[PDB]
């Protein structure tokens, strides 16, 4: 019970831990809650400012549980990182569970791309 | 692989988004200017009336 | 007039403005603010290439009148010489009316020559300084209009709206003049409620960078005036 | 790395210069439309009149 206790201590990390859900909504999505989730391909000016975005790490065998690693399956997955914090975005419109995977990040940056396009009763995105 | 070419993929949506809107504006920019000059015609004839 | 929309305006025209040339240095008062008034909504109304000669009729009431020269009536006729005044105030206001309406129609130069004109008399009216009450409402309502010129698409397209998000017409109007009116206001206002209003409203307008980046902004240049306007009691001295 | 930046850089000078061109031809597509309406406005007053 001891050493099973003092295993699931060692399972937490050391450092701070964040994950940001990233979208992309266009011109006419608004208020789509479907079209938003489903885009690809946003915009350039969106896709630049998102390159610029700290550092990333493919998820394979390269890359071992140490980053947070949710959702194994599929890609770039930009993660900001430092010693004393740990952001990951774990859902971008690069992404496709998965439905669940981004309604449950706390906080999302959402690029506009339109025109008064949003207000936070748009999402239904509990958390 | 810079993002599997992010970068190289909006910029030809980019291109493909203007080409297509650039014609139908067009198209209908000349359609509007074509109505344009009928109404300038019909409204001589009511004010001579 | 205001009866006989019947096309019958070209006629009555060349036979207001045989009375309208002439009367603007008329000795009274209601007689001219009436006159005001008139040309003012007949214009607002007409499009005729009457416009101009009109206009220019608005043009010498504007100049009628500067401020109050002589010292010997203070607290005397203020009220009174004000109550004069009054004529050229509702004759600004109509012609603001007019800038708002008659811009949405399809020869510019209307619209054009009208902002240009309102430029220039509330420049001039920095110039001499005024002083009366009068002229304070009138930079009031002046400023809080202009303000509101906004752009949606990307050149020179200045909107303003009432009760709407904006209405449209395109159709030539630059924007430096603003720039310089306002450095003016910052540089020779004396009041305080002139200012707070256009210090208030002027950051949402710089928001709309488009309008600054189209006409010869040199914005640093206001900057400094701020800096002077905060650094240095020269400002507080302006109430 | 670098040639990305002049990449980005690159496509900067394109799809704004060709996006502000495509706003132009908008713009002139908008007008057209209002002036139809005021010239019906038009026809409408001046025949009931």
């Amino acid at each position: 019970s001891f050493e099973r206790s003092v295993q699931l201590l060692d399972q937490i990390p050391s450092y701070d831990t964040h994950k940001i859900a990233v979208l992309y909504v266009g011109e006419g999505q608004s208020n789509s809650e479907l079209a938003i989730l489903s885009n690809e391909h946003g915009s350039y000016r969106y896709t630049e400012f998102l390159t610029g975005l700290g550092r990333l790490i493919e998820l394979k065998d390269c890359q071992p549980d140490k980053v947070y690693l949710g959702g194994l399956d599929v890609q770039f997955t930009y993660c900001w990182h430092d010693d004393i914090m740990q952001a990951v975005f774990h859902i971008a419109t690069l992404m496709p569970d998965k439905k669940r995977h981004l309604g449950n990040d706390f906080v999302s940056i959402v690029y506009n791309d339109s025109g008064e396009d949003f207000k936070l009763g748009t999402i239904k995105g509990q958390f | 692989t810079k993002e599997v070419e992010m970068m190289k993929a909006a910029y030809r949506k980019e291109l493909e988004k203007n080409r297509s809107h650039v014609l139908q504006q067009t198209q209908r920019l000349d359609t509007s200017q074509k109505r344009i000059l009928e109404l300038e015609s019909h409204l001589a004839k009511k004010d001579h009336l | 007039l205001l009866i006989n929309r019947q096309f019958y305006e070209e006629e009555l025209i060349n036979s207001v403005v045989i009375s309208q040339l002439s009367h603007i240095p008329e000795d009274k008062d209601h007689q001219v603010r009436k006159l005001a008034t008139q040309l003012l909504v007949d214009l607002a109304e007409g499009c005729h290439t009457h416009h101009f000669n009109s206009l220019l009729d608005i043009i010498e009431k504007v100049m009628a009148r500067s401020l109050s020269p002589p010292p010997e009536l203070e607290e005397r006729d203020v009220a009174a010489y004000s109550a004069s005044l009054e004529d050229v105030k509702t004759a600004v206001l109509g012609l603001l009316v007019i800038l708002q309406t008659k811009l949405y129609t399809l020869p510019a130069s209307h619209a054009t020559r009208v902002y240009e004109m309102l430029v220039s008399h509330i420049q001039l009216h920095y110039k001499h300084s005024y002083t009366l009450p009068i002229a304070s409402s009138i930079r009031l309502q002046a400023f809080d209009f202009l303000l509101l010129l906004r752009a949606d698409s990307l050149h020179r397209l200045g909107l303003p709206n009432k009760d709407g998000v904006v209405r449209f017409s395109p159709y030539s109007v630059p924007y430096s003049l603003l720039f310089r009116v306002l450095l003016q206001c910052l540089k020779q206002e004396s009041d305080w409620k002139v200012l707070k209003l256009v210090l208030g409203r002027l950051p949402e307008s710089l928001r709309y960078k488009v309008l600054i980046f189209t006409s010869p902004c040199s914005v640093d240049q206001l900057c400094s005036a701020l800096c002077s306007m905060l650094s240095g009691p020269k400002t507080l001295e302006r109430l």
